[PDB]
């Protein structure tokens, strides 16, 4: 993300990136999820460079 | 044998035979000096176009200019150089403003990285931010 | 430049002027075809890059 | 998925096995290195003793 303090956005964007060491309610939700649907998964590159 | 220095920085009886005298007077045409000067320019290797490639740390070298706008600027530089070699204010041979209509022409620049994204933020900076929101600290 | 220094050809624009052989100093109009073509060619210029 | 639950009223803490069982903090375990990297701070507090 462009702009100042982009550090905070990485947590909000990808809920499934967090580790799950705890049995909290939040951690239980993350544990029961698929681990491959995150970030970019398709592109259309026509020109090199 | 002696060491050869590097070029770049790295990781760390009578004896007078009859047919010897020199009385010849020949002036070559074309002259040696004139030809020698010309051939030195042709010897020169081509310029290294490294713009758009990554660097030691992985950031892409070059300035942040639009892909198409970069091509037009380079053409104008060529025409200005062409006039200087010909010692004229204006050059007969121009690489810009020709009758041809190149508008899809592209040239490499520092605006685009290797993934097809934008280089508004350096690639190293992106990595540091992404890994930063993972850290944890000792409990109080 | 290299081709220029090794070629036995010489560009001599005065051949055109001599062939035309038209002076007509301060002609009352340039409609004389000899003057028009000479003006277009400009044999005085010596740049042949 | 290695969520850790604290024990109550003297009960031992337990961690989640791959099959889904909860086991106490003893015996022989097999850990991929990625697990400790994800939960380096949390695991140190709970396991070192």
């Amino acid at each position: 993300l462009p702009g100042p303090d982009a550090e905070k956005w990485y947590s909000i964007m990808y809920p499934t990136r967090m580790g799950t060491p705890n049995v909290s309610k939040i951690c239980n939700f993350v544990a029961s999820c698929v681990r491959n649907r995150v970030g970019r998964f398709d592109r259309a590159q026509m020109m090199n460079g | 044998m002696k060491r050869i220095p590097r070029k770049t920085k790295g990781k760390s009886p009578a004896t007078t035979e009859p047919g010897t005298s020199n009385r010849e007077q020949y002036k070559a045409r074309p002259g040696i000096a004139s030809v020698q000067r010309a051939t030195e320019s042709a010897e020169m290797p081509m310029k290294n176009n490294d713009e758009g490639t990554p660097d030691k740390k992985g950031n892409t070298k070059g300035d942040l200019v639009n892909e198409h706008s970069e091509a037009k600027d380079e053409a104008d530089e060529a025409t200005k150089k062409q006039a200087k070699d010909t010692d004229k204010s204006k050059a007969q041979v121009t690489y810009s403003d020709t009758g041809i209509n190149n508008a899809n022409e592209l040239s490499r620049s520092g605006n685009v990285d290797n993934e097809g994204g934008s280089n508004q933020k350096p690639m190293s900076t992106r990595i540091a931010e992404a890994t930063s929101a993972i850290v944890s600290k000792h409990p109080a | 430049v290299l081709l220029q220094r090794i070629s036995p050809l010489q560009i001599d624009p005065t051949i055109i002027s001599n062939t035309m052989s038209t002076v007509s100093e301060s002609t009352t109009q340039t409609l004389s075809p000899a003057s028009s073509i000479l003006g277009k060619l400009r044999p005085s210029n010596s740049d042949f890059s | 998925d290695c969520r850790i639950s604290f024990g109550m009223n003297g009960a031992a803490p337990m961690i989640r096995d791959e099959t889904g069982l909860m086991v106490p903090f003893e015996g022989n375990w097999i850990f991929p290195l990625a697990l400790w990297q994800m939960n380096t701070r949390y695991f140190n507090q709970q396991f070192d003793a």
